[PDB]
């Protein structure tokens, strides 16, 4: 065993070993080991990606107008953040400008997915970590009604309908075949809401199950499909015609219509269930604005999002702030800059891969992908792990750093941003929030902060949602229709050496890609993710990330029964297809 | 009781998972509910670790010889399998031992069909189809990138209601899903025969809809229901929102040229 | 003034004449005009068809397999009714029987557009002459939760929604733009729903009119599009393909799943949004229990409908009986048969149309239809009717009768012979409803009783609908595919000459059609239909229609507001269009 | 802010084209009557009848004159002084002109209003005339279809609403943008016409694998509308998906060009 100090943390691999393998509830494959001392304290932990695809390595020599189509299936829950990052960095390298909607359906495309993906996290994700189903049996009709009621002008609160949802649930479970809720973790004293709260949120899970599909409806009409829709370097393909012949063959005022009334059934849902719901969970999980705050009261990360001038990155246009805290410092919210080769650098020193010097980070452009599956010393083998070895290569994931630091990014880390660059729609409703819950700001720093924060920005992106929509129909009704630049299409129209960065906030944090385009062809391209960032392992320094952080001094319960630790992870949403690409 | 149903996932990217909850009718809610009992799946399930693998344990052991296999992704053969790992082991372990008990197969997506994007070249991975490795079990391949949400519902309904395994081609897909091609079913089809194309993005061919063939739609090559049956409770489809088809539903059509050429 | 006496009535002219004219909420043009006595009893009572097109002409000459697509235009209202009344007429001339799907589809086709009908007319039609839609902008929201939760299970019944519904109603009123609601009756004594109920039942008249929609895709998934969906002589058009190549082209697993989605939520909303509304519209107005009582306490009709057996129209098949009941005796059903030319005959002498004899009645296989308008003296010119002339012609509606005898169709006529035939399931439905209310039987026999069985029949369609589509499922899993008999589709097939008589019943009554067939050409069409019935001018004995009889003997509160007439037309879902063809 | 005033009248009709504009999705009919428009005068759905809609009639198109939109469903009948078709007490033609002359435009739903539809059809007994064989001093959208297409009505609405002004038309005054392109222009069947693939009789194995309808007689060929793109019933289905051969019945005239089992 050995014990040292890194960011506040003494990590001591020392007391019992827990491995949780797999960790479910997360998009793709992820394995966790903690040490926990005779109090049942978090002492040490160990965030492991247990995937590899290597799309960087699939991308060398394609075309980089296809390239949007290749990485989009980096992840089919985050589905169409890639896509758009990719037309981002390919047009930037080749010096492409998108027409105005172009750029306008692009943020309607993101909108839509922060609030379809917001959503989807918050009940079918995380939503069993702070709910006990099995309770909900025990709950009466109508003090659930009466809670809900309390909470919230949501139509769909009668005592017969609460009656009707507990039914179900126990016609599911009385042949005991109970499905997902099978060998779970109910009754744990972590379980803190009462049984109508219990109902309530069971209820919402089932009405967020149902209504998320149509949320998607908005891709599928300027994408196509979703998952995964369609883009172009250029613009987007979906060409417009509201007022001639053959509109029926272009999205036409009908196609509008259709997502207007998606938009306003999204906002709708979003701020009359989630919502409450989620200042629900926080009123009877106080307890937990203590729990889980790792590095989101030392260092956070945005690049930022939702160009609104066209084709201008900068920070007067982008409505989604970005920046830079470190040393618990947020009164300096510090510029990033994606090209600056001392910013951004990943670090393989503790992950599956090789660099020439792995004692140094590796700035994008300079990035290589070359899988070295070398698990050493494992308690075990290595084709069967009892335990990984966290002193040397221990993930799939590769450890990004910004100027050397350890980061956490995502919703409470855009929060942080936002409100300390002084956007005052985020420090009203974070102020609203943290005072309806009697806690202090320094409340949202914290496993509850990340849900609280993953709720406010699906309001938000709702909100913003409209707003793009204005924007297009303002255009169409000046006669602005245009959706594609085409005068640098053909390879033969590109410069013969160049390179771009694409960036945006993806659901889960920052994103960027990285392209260099030489004689037509991809010739480099980097992604560093946003659970690349927050799943990291740690780097020559011994510097965690922000999952490892995050689950320091955690207490348990019950050892064998991962609650705690289950509820800090499913709080950044962790996206493992994402973090390895 | 309800058909047991145990649903793996290898090296995906969780577009099929995605899909599958997309559905309109049934509803995936009703699904789990009352027409299956969704036994084990990653995305969803409350328990995690220890916990999970005793369901997953219990539940082969308990219906051995009883209940559909759902197979998302695909096993990679490259280091040891350690491109994939759960439970500390290859992944492809997990597949053999799900696989041995299972009645059937059904391979969602063109990952666990064909490849899709891991095997696309050079395949880092060696990310291999499930029928490559599980060679003694009926395989019903639904392939697509992913397929389309009320087809992977159509499909379940079919089994439940019919008590049988829908009749495939022979590439084992579904004949009523797969039987005939996108450009078989395209609404752009008239222009098509008329020699009426897109030539550049939002041109005047674009803005009446156009066919899509000469920005590189592979609509011609590529056996679906998306022209027909739709995507997202029949709202669109690649084509009728103004990009050409990529062929995702086909083997090996990352690696078949630029979508963009014909 | 003169006076005569019938059918228990005394019709007496005298007194103030007052005009209804247009009759709104009705599909179509109608006129009704009535005397009343110092009292402000209605004593006279006249109703006037102010439309005709001469589809019965139009028909001359036509195929016969196209008959069903012109037919289906006399009404977008009843859509499919006339055309299934066209393939049922065409199949009886010629001899051709179809298969059991194309049957079992035809009854889900019309338990779908009795569910539906039944729907809109509840609400958007008569609903306003019972709520007070002005009224529910006193109403409490928590009291009108409270009265909603004690009625019904239905979900949607949060103070908080009805405060919005309220919310609503009142920004679009308060700048005077009242729209539908202009120039109403609101504040009437006869509106005697609390403020609370008439808030409900408003914020479910906006329900339905949303859900509305979602019932007929059963009608596009068969029949292509609604209104008007498509058939075929033979059978159906929608070939089956549930698993072989091509059934992306027909209709497949997926297209059978839309549609029992689509009936397990309209057997939801029927019973738990239009049942309870009913019954507490039955609550609040019992007095009209006893008011509009008309011949449905003597005389009704039904032809019956929903043969479950393909092809047999007899007793043993129609799942909706058929019969007939005359002089008020109940104890005697008796039989109905459309080709007796001594049963069904109409009369023209108070109509616009020629006879050679008018004071004799025609079967519809002897029919004429030879418009004459000839309104004699009517207080103002040929173009400018002030006062009809009851003792003349005064309507577009030929007067049907049954073995001479004035009958009532529709859901009461319906639900009084399946009773009093001791059909259990309608037995026990009646007797359960009116113990709810407090009524004795006779309470049916009534405007308010109308409406009740109009809300009944949609509950009993909603679960014909799932026993229908049951047994078409139980075919297809025994291979049972077919949808169409073609062996006399060709014309050269057929008799030189035949005749055949197509019924059933449709959502206002008892329908038939009357075919002849000669040359390969209609030689003959005639169409006599449920409103034809019920809004039925005077024969040459005086007898009164279905529509006349209940209007008399009704107190009017204010004379220049007609509530009390419109409520009691309404009560009948009048079909203009239908009723003149 | 006021919404713009719509007075809806009824001649000659089935009412197929009220009941297919409350079928609409999206914008739901709900929200246009709350939201996008006053419907002032609605003969199906309006509370207020006899005198007192003929109170409303008259208050709206004196308040509002020139300023209405003047919505128009079914059809005049010239024949016995107009008194096939009577509106109180007198001929609806003379409700329609009165009506007309206050409008800023009008819209003809339905081929009914647009062209004269099933009453029309020979030997018309009624001397059924389209709206702009009577009215000819206005501007007159016509929406044809047998009913038109529940969103392409209220689409229409939405762009006059929002962009406030009428949709551009074609020659017969239909607009562009859903009825410039002919239903077999894109129909998804026809793959199959091009391949010389055809149901020849109902529920043959073409039938079963959703071969064309053309020798069954579609008249998609000639029938201008949106059918075979937008759809029908929330894109759920259309004619020719069902399996039935396009009637044509967007057509002026296409009761009369034969039976629709001819090709
Ligand atoms: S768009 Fe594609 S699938 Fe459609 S007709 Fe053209 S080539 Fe064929
Ligand atoms: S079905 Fe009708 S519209 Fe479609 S391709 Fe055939 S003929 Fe043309
Ligand atoms: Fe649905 S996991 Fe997504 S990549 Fe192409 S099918 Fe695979
Ligand atoms: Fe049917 S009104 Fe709605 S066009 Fe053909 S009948 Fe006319
Ligand atoms: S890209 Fe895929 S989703 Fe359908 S249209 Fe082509 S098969
Ligand atoms: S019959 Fe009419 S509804 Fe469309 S498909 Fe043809 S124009
Ligand atoms: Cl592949
Ligand atoms: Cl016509
Ligand atoms: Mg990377
Ligand atoms: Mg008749």
């Amino acid at each position: 065993s050995t014990q040292y100090e890194t960011q506040g943390y003494t990590i001591n691999n020392a007391g019992r070993r827990l491995v949780v393998d797999p960790i479910t509830r997360i998009e793709g494959h992820m394995r966790c080991e903690v040490n926990i001392n005779d109090q049942n304290v978090i002492t040490n932990a160990v965030s492991c990606g247990t995937m590899f695809r290597g799309l960087e390595i699939i991308l060398q020599g394609r075309d980089p107008r296809d390239a949007w189509a290749f990485v989009e299936r980096i992840c089919g829950v985050c589905t169409g953040v890639h896509a758009l990052a990719s037309v981002y960095a390919i047009e930037d390298a080749i010096g492409i400008k998108v027409p105005d909607n172009a750029n306008i359906i692009r943020n309607i495309m993101l909108a839509t997915l922060w609030c379809h993906d917001h959503l989807v996290h918050f009940y079918q994700l995380a939503g069993m970590d702070w709910i006990d189903v099995l309770d909900a049996l025990k709950a009466d009709p109508r003090k659930t009604s009466e809670l809900a009621q309390s909470l919230s002008s949501w139509p769909k609160s009668s005592p017969g309908y609460f009656f009707d949802v507990q039914n179900r649930l126990k016609k599911f479970v009385e042949g005991g075949q109970l499905g997902i809720f099978r060998n779970g973790y109910w009754g744990h004293p972590q379980y803190k809401l009462p049984p109508e709260a219990n109902l309530m949120g069971f209820a919402h899970y089932l009405e967020a199950l149902d209504f998320q599909r149509e949320i998607v409806k908005i891709h599928a009409v300027f994408g196509g499909k979703n998952p995964h829709p369609n883009w172009i370097v250029g613009g987007m393909p979906c060409a417009i015609n509201i007022d001639e012949s053959g509109a029926v063959g272009a999205v036409n005022m009908e196609r509008l219509n259709l997502v207007q009334s998606i938009i306003t059934r999204t906002a709708d849902f979003i701020n009359n269930v989630m919502i409450p719901d989620a200042l629900a969970i926080g009123q009877f999980n106080k307890p937990w604005s203590e729990i889980g705050t790792g590095l989101s009261d030392k260092c956070v990360l945005s690049y930022g999002a939702f160009p609104d001038i066209a084709n201008d990155f900068g920070e007067k246009s982008l409505l989604m702030p970005g920046g830079a805290v470190i040393n618990g410092d947020f009164n300096n919210v510090l510029p990033v800059d994606l090209v600056d080769p001392q910013q951004v650098q990943e670090f393989v020193d503790h992950a599956w891969y090789r660099y020439p010097n792995d004692q140094v980070g590796r700035h994008p452009f300079d990035g290589i992908t070359d899988p070295w599956y070398n698990p050493g010393d494992v308690k075990g083998s290595d084709t069967n792990i009892q335990q990984l070895n966290e002193q040397e290569r221990y993930s799939w994931i590769k450890a990004p750093r910004w100027r050397g630091n350890a980061m956490e990014v995502g919703p409470l880390a855009r929060t942080l941003i936002a409100y300390h660059k002084g956007d005052a729609a985020t420090v009203e409703s974070v102020d609203r929030m943290m005072s309806a819950l009697n806690l202090p700001l320094s409340g949202i720093q914290s496993t509850l902060g990340r849900i609280l924060c993953r709720a406010h920005e699906a309001q938000w992106a709702a909100g913003k949602l409209q707003y793009f929509f204005d924007k297009l129909m303002t255009n169409l009704k000046n006669g602005n229709l245009a959706t594609a630049s085409t005068e640098k299409w053909e390879p033969a129209t590109w410069p013969t050496e160049c390179r771009g960065v694409g960036f945006t906030e993806a659901p889960r944090g920052a994103l960027g890609h990285w392209a260099a385009i030489r004689d037509g062809k991809i010739d480099l391209y980097q992604c560093v993710v946003p659970t690349t960032w927050n799943a990291s392992p740690r780097d020559p320094k011994g510097q965690i990330g922000a999952y490892e952080a995050a689950l320091m001094n955690t207490k348990m319960a019950i050892p064998e029964q991962p609650l705690e630790i289950l509820r800090t992870l499913h709080s950044f949403d962790p996206c493992l297809a994402c973090s390895t690409h | 009781p309800r058909i047991p149903v145990v649903w793996i996932h290898g090296l995906e990217c969780t577009c099929c998972t995605e899909s599958f909850i997309r559905s309109a009718h049934p509803l995936a809610k009703d699904v789990i509910l009352s027409l299956i009992s969704l036994d084990y799946d990653d995305t969803l399930m409350a328990a995690a670790g220890t916990q999970a693998e005793e369901v997953f344990e219990d539940i082969i052991t308990q219906y051995n010889g009883k209940y559909i296999l759902a197979v998302e992704g695909n096993p990679p053969l490259g280091e040891q399998g350690m491109f994939c790992i759960s439970s500390g082991r290859p992944f492809i372990e997990k597949l053999k031992r799900a696989a041995a008990g299972a009645s059937a197969i059904i391979a969602w997506g063109t990952c666990a069909s064909w490849g899709c994007v891991q095997a696309a070249r050079p395949n880092p991975t060696q990310a291999t189809p499930i029928d490559k490795v599980i060679t003694d079990k009926p395989i019903i391949k639904v392939p697509g990138c992913p397929p389309i949400p009320d087809v992977m519902s159509a499909i379940i309904t079919y089994m439940v209601t019919f008590d049988r395994l829908p009749d495939v081609d022979r590439m084992g897909r579904p004949l009523m899903f797969y039987g005939q091609r996108i450009h078989d079913k395209c609404y752009r089809r008239a222009h098509f025969d008329a020699g009426e194309f897109v030539q550049s993005w939002d041109d005047d061919a674009a803005r009446k809809g156009y066919c899509l063939y000469k920005m590189g739609c592979k609509g011609p090559t590529t056996y679906n229901a998306c022209s027909s049956t739709r995507w997202n409770d029949g709202v669109s489809f690649p084509i009728q929102s103004g990009h050409g088809c990529l062929g995702c539903a086909e083997n090996g059509f990352w690696d078949r040229g630029s979508f963009y050429s014909r």
